[PDB]
RNA sequence: AAUCGUACCGCAAACCAACACAGGUUAGUUAUUGUAAAGGCUGUAUAAAACCAGGAUAAAGGAACUCGGCAAAAUAGGUUAUGUUUUCG
RNA sequence: AUAACAACUUCUUAACUGUCUCUAUUCUGGAUUAGGCGAACUUUAAAUGCUUGUGCAGAUGCAGGCUAGCUAACAAGGGACGAAGAGAC
RNA sequence: GAUGUUGGAUCACCGCUUCCUGUAGCUGCAAACGGUUAUAAGGGUUAGACUGUUCGUCUGAUAAUGCGGUACGUGAUCUGAGUUCAAAGCGUCGUAAGACAGUUUGGUUUCUAUCUUUGUUAGCAUAAGUAUUACGGCGUUGUGUACAGUACGAAAGGAUUGUUGCACAAUUAACCAAUAGUUUAAAGAGCAACGUUAAUAAACCGGAAAACUUUUAACUGCACUGUGCAGUUGCAGGCAAAGCAAUGUUCAGCUAAAAAAA
């Protein structure tokens, strides 16, 4: 596991983000002929488990409602991650209530590129 | 060694609910410090040995946080004072293994197994324990190996006040 | 167990000498064959030997197409030929392989005796593989390493599964049970009926009931060999392997593969000759598109429009 | 993962609001998900194109159950919705207020890919 | 001013139920805001089967269960402009 | 006919849920392991296999075809026209 | 001096008089869809509304939704809605006590396994290991699509064939890197499926045993009611700055070691 983690770190350099931060993630869609898109959303869950690390990205749209994604951190499809803001919360219960009640999470209405 | 179970912490159930289980172990741990030798059943002895080792670790810490944790375990003020003052200095150099367990056969009525739990360095000890710090021969492979792997190996007991503290006091006064 | 021993009787003096002469003549054997290690041509009906490995655990990786692949890691500590069988003495040709290492004072003298007699280490496990011709025998002491296999082939794995203990019918055989409510009385997880009435009047053999579960021999066929590490004796195989960590696993060329496929792979035969230390790590290449269904209609769709 | 006899919300402008699954097609198993065509009964409609009590075909567009991708990631919605279809396989409306996902990049959903407002791809 | 009761048990292992019986047994008094003074009582040795009993949590669906919403769960509480029915309460 | 009332019978709506698709994990007690203590239903005699045929007409015990290590523990409940009450119809 | 009723739940063994998946003829068989006969019992034979029902009618799908025997299989495994005790109402009959063979509401379901049958496990009895062959168990499934708008046919319509290719479903076998659920003396633990991998076969699994080989013919034990693929620099205890059943380690317990000199 550590051998694979060393190789990955030489290829990518991501920031040390936390839960509650707003992120911009660049990904490649293998289904759509490997086209690049940029997603903006809130980080609601982060797991630090070595090579199996992952996080959850949350966003809300104008009419369709909430949308959640689970993304492995070491997946090659991800190209870049950046921190753009922060959303305050009190505890996990408060964060869960915010997710269920979609409001003030519409950073960008659609995906770029 | 002490068996590890599937419950939180891997402890014994001692045939009791968790609330009664904690009340019992705290009482026995207090008596172990007071008397330093107790005879009981094998299951209560195995749990007490592992719980007793972790209670001594708190005493060695000698911090406000450690005392708060211990103040919820020990039942008597006199036993708690002894833990932080007397036992803390006794086991300065000993790294683990402050309690020993020796089996002593079966009881008479219910034929349950029994054992004896005791501290490992004191007057009245059942056996003579190995020194807290192992001496190293001057012309042995062991000495060369420790230099290559751990330059900070401790070979003899250290004084209560190290030279750096002594030097500071001398300069101050 | 065994049946009670049968009685024996001394032979008459007019027949004892004749019997002993004939029995000795049949039990006299010629010199042991001396196998030679040399590459041989592969024929339409020619089986290779397997190997004995240890299960390490599971991990995952991403392939050239960006797909996640679950993997199981197998380690080959030390596998050697420890004996031979031939027609003259046993009636068929086979190769015996052993793996592992144990201390002399932890095994019976019967087991340790065989290995000491031929100057071999005492090995923890022993298994036999049958060969087709005397020329397929390997010299005693030959090492079977990870280079025995070609990356990208299919293999079969065998082993003993994880012990689960005493279990009921619902978990052991998947019985449905009975309702949780509506008047049921103390029979929620019970098997129910086990027969009829006077006819047939008995319970059939192998009727499914509660019992012990989890320690049995199982085989998986057609697993793919993903990566090979000859220097460190590691095999990465896609899929699940029976047994817990540390289980002994037998690895073999899959019987699902045809002769043409074996020829294309150019499998070593009788085995790999050389030093596996100076070999690189290889990953198989798949000339397939996992995302083809998004460009072409290949998926399953039951409805026909219009 | 929607078992039979589940309720769905209509996200087209044909007039229907609430439908109930009453059947499957082919052999999908015990549950159906995004991209499958089912048979539904209209429970609440306000329009002339459709009325309550009719039976129509529909396609699942969103679900709350995880949808897995070959790369190890997945996503989830916060509602279950569908779009009504005609016997020829075309939508009964002209505006869909839903987020189209990768399932509809396939050639057979060209019409849906044109009338949908927001797309994830 | 004589005479009879005064020990001990009395929601109970001592009274009524063949028992040291999860049942039955009258009146008088006492502490306590979200708590609770006095007094009273106390369990052979373990644990990582099936199964049974009494609890807890549960993805997506929500009566598709079944003779029957049996059992379980559920914002359950208070004040209302307006309307309906009354034997006018 | 009828307002109110109903641990009465019937149907429906809202909501809710392991009733169900389809179950999984877990806590407490019993079972299960060890020491001590110590019952009951039942019992013509027993060293008590399968199958077809036969027969007071559905065989562990009779006839043909088969069946060969020994005694138990834990678990299930087909048969012994299984046990209980001199059939109520 | 007692062989528990109808239907269902749960789990089954057998027959073929074959509903589907097969093989071979005939046809008032161009193709497609059919009709009929012979042969074939390996696998499969759906989810719901009404009704106590068997049955029956209907709805959406399906390759298809076959029949019968087994105490009209199955209550010392479950259910009690109907029928078949004591209460009561209505109609009809009887002067009445009452009757219905009509209808309606309500109404107690016991058993700790001795023998035989069956699933697992230990001890004892001829040392241990490898084991050809034999014997026993299991049963090699189904749908859509592409090769083709091609053969056939005026048009319309629309195939056969395959140790075929691909996707999916059921069944069976396991698996825990990831994903979902679950335990506060908590967790990158363990067990799990709603998750992952594999199978359409002379393949796979179980016990006895010839022969061969080895031995001074072998024989407890790590707290051992999870596993020991761990037996003395052995270890899932303790201790550390550590990924926490891993790495490091001077302590604890089981089991303490050495001729001097040249
Ligand atoms: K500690
Ligand atoms: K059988
Ligand atoms: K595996
Ligand atoms: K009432
Ligand atoms: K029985
Ligand atoms: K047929
Ligand atoms: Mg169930
Ligand atoms: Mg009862
Ligand atoms: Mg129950
Ligand atoms: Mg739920
Ligand atoms: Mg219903
Ligand atoms: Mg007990
Ligand atoms: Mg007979
Ligand atoms: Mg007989
Ligand atoms: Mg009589
Ligand atoms: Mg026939
Ligand atoms: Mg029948
Ligand atoms: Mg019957
Ligand atoms: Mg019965
Ligand atoms: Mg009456
Ligand atoms: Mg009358
Ligand atoms: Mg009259
Ligand atoms: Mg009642
Ligand atoms: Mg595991
Ligand atoms: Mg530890």
């Amino acid at each position: 596991e550590t051998e694979k983690e060393v190789e990955f770190q030489k290829q990518r350099n991501y920031p040390d983000f936390k839960v509650g931060d707003v992120l911009d993630v660049t990904m490649v869609a293998a289904e759509n002929e490997r086209k690049t898109y940029v997603h903006r959303g809130l980080c609601i869950q982060k797991r630090d488990r070595g090579y199996g690390s992952s996080f959850k990205l949350y966003c809300v749209f104008s009419d369709s409602g909430g949308f959640i994604q689970h993304l492995p951190l070491c997946m090659p499809d991800i190209l870049d991650i950046k921190i753009v803001g922060q959303v305050d919360y009190k505890d996990e219960e408060d964060l869960k209530e915010l997710v269920e009640s979609e409001s003030r999470e519409c950073k960008f209405l659609d995906k770029v590129l | 060694t002490v068996k590890r179970f599937l419950r939180p912490g891997g402890w014994n159930r001692l045939n009791r609910p968790v609330k009664e289980r904690l009340a019992l172990i705290k009482n026995m741990a207090t008596q172990l410090v007071e008397k330093e030798r107790i005879r009981t059943t094998l299951s209560k002895a195995k749990n007490l040995q592992r719980y007793g080792d972790k209670l001594i670790t708190l005493g060695k810490a000698g911090t406000r946080e450690s005392w708060l944790k211990a103040n919820d375990i020990v039942r008597t003020d006199r036993e708690l004072h002894k833990l932080f003052t007397t036992l803390a200095l006794r086991y300065k150099d000993r790294q683990g293994g402050y309690v020993r367990l020796i089996r002593a056969g079966f009881r008479r009525g219910d034929a349950a197994p029994v054992a004896i739990v005791e501290l490992v360095d004191r007057e009245g000890e059942l056996r003579q324990a190995r020194p807290a710090v192992t001496p190293v021969p001057k012309f042995s492979v062991m000495r060369w190996v420790k230099q290559q792997l751990d330059p900070k190996f401790i070979s003899e007991p250290a004084p209560l006040l190290p030279p750096l503290v002594r030097d500071y006091l001398k300069e101050q006064n | 167990g065994y049946r009670p021993a049968k009685p024996v009787y001394p032979l008459p003096d007019s027949i004892a000498s004749l019997v002993e002469d004939k029995i000795a003549e049949l039990k006299k054997f010629g010199p042991t064959p001396e196998p030679a290690l040399e590459p041989l041509p592969l024929t339409p009906d020619s089986v290779r030997v397997g190997c004995i490995t240890v299960k390490a655990g599971m991990t995952h990786e991403w392939d050239e197409h960006g797909v996640m692949i679950p993997l199981t890691v197998l380690w080959i500590d030390e596998c050697q030929v420890v004996g031979l069988k031939y027609f003259e003495k046993n009636g068929y040709y086979a190769v015996q392989l052993g793996a592992g290492c144990v201390k002399q004072h932890t095994v019976l003298p019967q087991i340790a005796g065989y290995y000491l007699k031929h100057d071999l280490p005492i090995k923890r496990e022993m298994k036999e593989y049958q060969v087709s011709s005397p020329e397929a025998l390997l010299p005693v002491g030959t090492h079977i390493t990870a280079a025995h296999f070609v990356v990208g082939q299919q293999v079969d794995v065998t082993g003993y599964t994880t012990d689960k203990g005493f279990q009921g019918v619902m978990k052991r055989w998947g019985f449905k049970g009975m309702p949780a409510s509506h008047g049921v009385s103390l029979s929620h997880r019970k098997p129910g009926a086990t027969g009829g009435r006077q006819d047939p009047g008995k319970i059939w053999k192998e009727k499914k009931l509660p019992g012990h579960m989890g320690d049995e021999k199982r085989t998986q066929l057609g697993l793919e060999l993903y990566k090979v590490d000859p220097k460190r004796n590691l095999l990465y195989v896609k899929g699940a392997v029976p047994g817990p960590r540390g289980a002994s696993i037998l690895v073999r060329d899959s019987n699902r593969m045809d002769y043409e496929e074996r020829v294309a792979l150019n499998l070593p035969y009788p085995t790999f000759i050389g030093s596996p230390d100076e070999l690189p790590v290889l990953v198989r290449k798949s000339d397939k598109d996992p995302y083809l269904m998004y460009k072409k209609e290949i998926d399953y769709f039951p409805i026909k429009w219009k | 993962m929607l078992p039979n006899y589940s309720f769905l919300k209509v996200v087209d402008n044909s007039g229907a609001k609430l439908v109930k699954i009453i059947g499957f097609y082919g052999h999908p198993g015990k549950a159906v998900g995004v991209g499958e065509v089912v048979k539904v009964a209209i429970k609440e409609a306000k329009g002339e194109k459709v009325s309550a009590g009719e039976m129509k075909k529909a396609v699942i567009v969103e679900q709350k159950f995880p949808v897995f991708r070959p790369n190890g990631s997945h996503f989830r919605h916060l509602r279950n919705s569908c779009v009504l279809l005609s016997e020829k396989g075309q939508p009964l409306g002209n505006k869909v207020r839903a987020l189209l996902t990768y399932e509809f990049i396939k050639p057979r959903w060209s019409k849906l890919r044109t009338i949908t407002t927001k797309k994830l791809f």
